[PDB]
């Protein structure tokens, strides 16, 4: 598809449509020699509606810990709060001439910059929410390296009894971002990643387990086969963070 | 009364349990009960759809009758009658 998710598509893709069939009205001269009725009125909607917006963005960079966002976000708002002008313009250059041909530029112009801005906010806050799910997938990462320090039974059961909220929570933001995704290969690769994570987990923990009673008495192939689960088990998250990434 | 040797070594030594307590409360590893945590995401996509549906009231008002627009979909609102028929009887409603 054209957009990533389906809450972006959903906004997106029918303005996209009117937009676009409004170009081709004009050039085909469907709109040639009529009087546009007084836009005024929808115009202070759009003004509205953009304030509304620009203020929730405003708020969410105000008050998120994500620096990436803080940055990334404000652009938005004055290519979104610009573009509103030249539609403010458009209508009044409309009122003083219903018949005005320069005034269906910045119609167009005025839209357009409305929609690439709403387009722009949603991107950079659909990025930073990707964000918490690979702060999740890089802490089940940085847990899987301490497997190594677990020499002893009582600190098996300790890792084991941790690694289960954060896991499932992981496992619960992938499956909900899955849903969400229109590129369908994605999707798949989301999927298969998790279950894989999923059924090494019992596997990790039997490797574990097998380290620790083998370092009593009579090693190396303990030591190994641990290795290998948590090398295969991050092989997986990493790959689960790189397509979290992709809008295309 | 503690080793001194064994104290130096094992102090600054993080135990199993501080370890992953540091990795679980830096990476935020637990359960969300917390009802607000949608609400970022709904504000924004109901403001979002705002614009969407002003701009497109906007450019309805513009383009007027003269607009060659054509959207009824009478199959797809059969389908999604027949999805809830069935849904409601098998609720037993």
């Amino acid at each position: 598809p054209v957009f990533h998710t389906r809450t972006i598509e959903s906004i997106l893709e029918p303005v996209a449509q009117q937009i676009s069939h409004l170009v081709i009205m004009h050039e085909e001269g469907e709109v040639d020699g009529k009087a546009i009725p007084d836009l005024t009125a929808p115009v202070a909607a759009v003004q509205a509606a953009v304030s509304n917006l620009v203020r929730v963005g405003k708020e969410t960079v105000q008050t998120t810990e994500d620096q990436i966002l803080k940055r990334d976000m404000p652009p938005a708002f004055i290519k979104v709060e610009n573009a509103c002008t030249k539609l403010v313009q458009a209508a009044q250059m409309l009122q003083s001439d219903p018949y005005s041909v320069p005034a269906r530029d910045y119609l167009i112009d005025g839209s357009r910059g409305i929609l690439s801005g709403t387009s722009d906010l949603l991107l950079t806050f659909d990025e930073a929410e990707v964000r918490k799910i690979i702060r999740v997938c890089k802490g089940i990462l940085e847990y899987l390296t301490v497997a190594e320090v677990v020499e002893t039974m009582e600190d098996l059961v300790t890792y084991t009894k941790n690694l289960g909220p954060g896991m499932t929570k992981m496992a619960k933001m992938i499956d909900e971002r899955q849903q969400e995704l229109t590129h369908q290969e994605h999707r798949v690769m989301l999927v298969n990643s998790m279950n894989t994570v999923k059924e090494l987990l019992p596997v990790l923990i039997s490797a574990m387990k097998i380290f620790v009673t083998t370092k009593n008495s009579k090693i190396e192939e303990a030591l190994k086969n641990r290795n290998f689960t948590v090398e295969k088990m991050s092989a997986e998250i990493n790959e689960i963070i790189r397509v979290l990434q992709l809008t295309s | 009364i503690v080793d001194p040797l064994s104290f130096s070594e094992e102090r600054f030594r993080p135990s199993l349990e501080e370890r992953l307590e540091s990795i679980i409360s830096g990476a935020a590893l637990m359960a969300d009960s917390s009802c607000t945590r949608d609400d970022r995401r709904e504000r924004i996509v109901a403001e979002c759809n705002a614009v969407r549906q002003a701009l497109q009231d906007l450019l309805s008002e513009y383009m007027g009758n003269a607009g060659r627009k054509e959207r009824s979909d009478a199959l797809n609102s059969a389908i999604d009658k027949m999805t809830k028929k069935t849904r409601d009887l098998r609720r037993q409603l």
